[PDB]
RNA sequence: AAUAGGGUGAAGCCAGAGGAAACUCUGGUGGAGGCUCGUAGCGGUUCUGACGUGCAAAUCGAUCGUCGAAUUUGGGUAUAGG
RNA sequence: UUGAUUUUUCAGGCCAACCAUCGAAAGGGAAUCCGGUUAAAAUUCCGGAACUUGGAUAUGGAUUCUUCACGGCAACGUAACUGAAUGUGGAGACGUCGGCGUGAGCCCUGGGAGGAGUUAUCUUUUCUUCUUAACAGCUUAUCACCCUGGAAUUGGUUUAUCCG
RNA sequence: UUUUUACUUAUUCAAUGAAGCGGAGCUGGAGGUCAAACUCCACGUUCUAGCAUUAAGCC
């Protein structure tokens, strides 16, 4: 498994033809320097790596998520 | 402080064997854990491998000795003899 | 005789002590004369006689030993070769 | 070695991946330096080729 | 009776060598056209331990006259040879130590080893550590050189047959006691299985002709005529005198 | 492939003390040895113990030898009846 | 081994020291892990996540008008970044012991969040869960090496005195 | 018939991936040259742990 840290790589990514599904997950975590946080991991698998997109800002990731191919099957967990 | 008084290095063999031939063992035991001068290098750097082996740490140069010595007496005799004997021959 | 020529100018003039010393003052043409120890790798050896014909420096061959080329200029350490920068109240220059 | 790229498996100079660097600066000198001897050596030869 | 311990090494099932870590043949080169007319030059690469064996190698490389190739040569190593030395073999090499020539080129006084007994054998006599040949004088109208052997021994030997200058490295090496059962069990380990040796005359009459009394004695005379068969050469075959060494020989 | 834990304390090295020199003394450090006490292990001393139609065609118990090497051991391999 | 030839013919170019074969389920050796699952199988099945070797093969990137890349004094760096015959090396690949250092697992222990036990008395108590695989990226080291500089009032330095 | 030593092809020993053998001739260094150039020797590698392979050149 492979991360991802530019959001940009991330779409164009996202749109290869080899990749089948997508994963978003949602992590409650907290910073231990504040409060609570809602951390989004997404998920793109290809044929030989998962790739995984950590986003922490919770506006972000609403947006991101609107900004994947419309056919890429999405499981929320 | 000094340890022994004569045994030195054939320390290690306890009462064993006979006193001369432990006698005959020291002096050829502390010839061959000695460390020589290398002949390359200048320093005092040169130690025994295995028999007829001398190595320096320094310049990684290997020579070939004697079982005990770097250099047997019978040796620097050839080498004079060989020196002398070229001479000649050369003019 | 050279041996107490080379004391002297230890003692009054200018020198490098060492490779790394000689092949700079070699460069820098500030070498009057170069003294190589018997026992000096003969690549090292040929590479600083090469440097002293680029520089037109004459060269001294010491007929003792690096350990031998330490004590004479004074030193308790090994001197492989040494360059003689300003030979002062001696005359090694005269008869190398 | 076969599944790793060249660039582990060698270095950017003469005898990269083979010979350390020390020993290669050694190779050259030498090359040079007793490759001009030769050299000295034939027109000194040449200089008693035509006066002995 | 039964065959005695000399009989059964002929066979050699588990009287052979042990010889899985020696380091190769020590050789002199092919005698090729370089050496019968003028020298080729190798360089020393390794001076190793040969188990075994007490004097060291030294591992030469040479090139090949004929093809692109490096030929890596198993000499014994003579004492003063260094690693990165230049090492001439040939008619026209210089007599310097480790050097191979033939004896013909060599001036009397000459101490050499690794001798050849016959022109291109590669080596026979005085290879042992500290052991060499001295050359006593030559024939040139017979083309023949007089040797004398570590055993004492003179010889007379082609002038074309080969050997290095020097004395073999590693001498000295029986100087100290080995002091130990356990020394002479390393020291034999490597070498083959002749150690230790029971008494022949500590057997029984089946073993050994020694074997057998009421007390341990040899019974007869020990020394045996060289014209005995095998299973009665045991004790002093041929022996010309006994007893202990006194005066010249 | 396997071999607890201790004792002793060889060379080498550091420091101090004494001496004209040749050299000597002391305190440390170090960790040698087919060294040593002693487990596992390997062996098999004595009880001339048990048993002796046995648990066993050689075992059981205590006692004992040795226990870093000429050590112990698996597998592969070689040697075959005068 | 190539250029092939479609002419299913070839043209050649290199070499043939050595090289039948058998011989290790403890030597050498390409590549996989975790969770779950059966009455009985699991590094083999299921779920997920990887890897190696062989083959085919396109796209992107890279490179070329100074044709087969740039940077760094250097040790060397990198996403790549021609290379036949032949040759030279390296890895495979190597005893044993001693102390020292680092890591991992285990042992020990503090706080907190749970569960169980003791509770005539005492015990902020006794026991227990609090975990993180192969694999991918970045970072991380003794040793070794490079540049600078030129050292006696010798200095650095290990438990073990070696280095200049 | 016996003793000795000459030959090499039988036979025997050894080596090599059967690489340079034997004779002669080119080139120098020499003999003192007393015809006329005869005889002898050599005939590309030695401060250094580099390199040498798949012919350039001339006709
Ligand atoms: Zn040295």
């Amino acid at each position: 498994a492979r991360e991802i840290k530019d959001i940009k790589e991330f779409v164009e990514l996202a749109r290869r033809s080899d990749i089948k599904s997508a994963i978003v997950k949602v992590n409650a975590k907290v910073n231990a320097n504040g409060k609570k946080f809602k951390q989004t991991k997404f998920k793109v698998r290809g044929s030989r790596y998962q790739y995984t997109l950590v986003v922490n800002d919770a506006s972000k990731a609403k947006k991101l998520q609107q900004s994947l191919p419309p056919t890429l099957k999405i499981t929320n967990l | 402080t000094k340890r022994t008084k004569k045994v030195g290095i054939t320390g290690k063999f306890g009462v064993r064997y006979g006193s001369s031939l432990r006698r005959q063992t020291k002096k050829l035991e502390v010839q061959q854990h000695a460390k020589y001068d290398c002949s390359f290098c200048g320093k005092r750097t040169v130690q025994r491998g295995a028999t007829g082996i001398w190595n320096c740490k320094s310049c990684k140069k290997t020579v070939a000795g004697g079982a005990y010595t770097v250099s047997t007496a019978a040796a620097a005799t050839v080498r004079s003899t060989i020196r002398r004997l070229r001479e000649l021959a050369e003019a | 005789n050279i041996n107490s020529k080379l004391a002297l100018t230890i003692k009054s003039g200018k020198y490098t002590l060492g490779y790394k010393s000689v092949v700079k003052s070699l460069r820098t043409g500030k070498a009057k004369l170069v003294i190589i120890a018997a026992n000096t790798p003969v690549l090292r050896k040929s590479e600083l006689e090469y440097y002293a014909m680029l520089s037109k420096t004459p060269v001294y061959y010491f007929q003792g030993g690096n350990n031998e080329l330490g004590t004479v200029c004074g030193k308790l350490f090994r001197v492989g070769t040494l360059s003689i920068l300003d030979a002062g109240d001696s005359d090694i220059l005269s008869s190398i | 070695y076969a599944q790793v790229s060249k660039t582990h498996k060698t270095v950017q100079r003469a005898y990269g991946g083979s010979r350390c660097a020390n020993c290669v600066k050694e190779r050259i000198v030498r090359a040079f330096l007793i490759e001009e001897q030769k050299i000295v050596k034939r027109v000194l030869k040449e200089q008693q080729d035509k006066e002995k | 009776g039964r065959v005695i311990r000399n009989q059964r090494k002929g066979a050699g099932s588990i009287f052979t060598s042990h010889t899985r870590l020696r380091k190769g043949a020590a050789k002199l080169r092919t005698l090729d056209y370089a050496e019968r007319h003028g020298y080729i030059r190798g360089v020393v690469k390794q001076i190793i331990h040969d188990p075994g064996r007490g004097a060291p190698l030294a591992k030469v490389a040479f090139r090949d006259p004929y093809k692109y190739k490096l030929r890596e040569e198993t000499f014994i190593a003579n004492e003063g040879v260094y690693t990165g030395q230049f090492i001439y073999a040939g008619k026209k090499a210089s007599l310097n130590v480790g050097n191979i020539l033939p004896l013909g080129a060599c001036p009397e006084g000459t101490i050499v080893s690794n001798v050849e007994e016959k022109v291109g054998d590669r080596g026979a006599l005085g290879r042992t550590s500290g052991n060499y040949v001295i050359i006593i004088g030559h024939n040139p109208d017979e083309n023949k050189t007089r040797v004398k052997l570590p055993s004492g021994a003179k010889k007379i030997i082609s002038s074309d047959a080969r050997g290095v200058i020097g004395v073999v490295a590693g001498g000295g090496r029986i100087d100290k006691p080995l002091l130990k059962a356990g020394r002479a069990f390393h020291k034999y380990k490597v070498k083959r299985n002749s150690w230790p040796k029971t008494r022949g005359v500590a057997m029984n009459p089946v073993d050994h002709p020694h074997g057998g009394g009421n007390h341990q004695h040899i019974g007869k005379a020990s020394t045996i005529s060289r014209g005995a068969v095998s299973g009665q050469k045991a004790g002093l075959i041929a022996a010309r005198r006994t007893g202990l060494l006194r005066g010249t020989q």
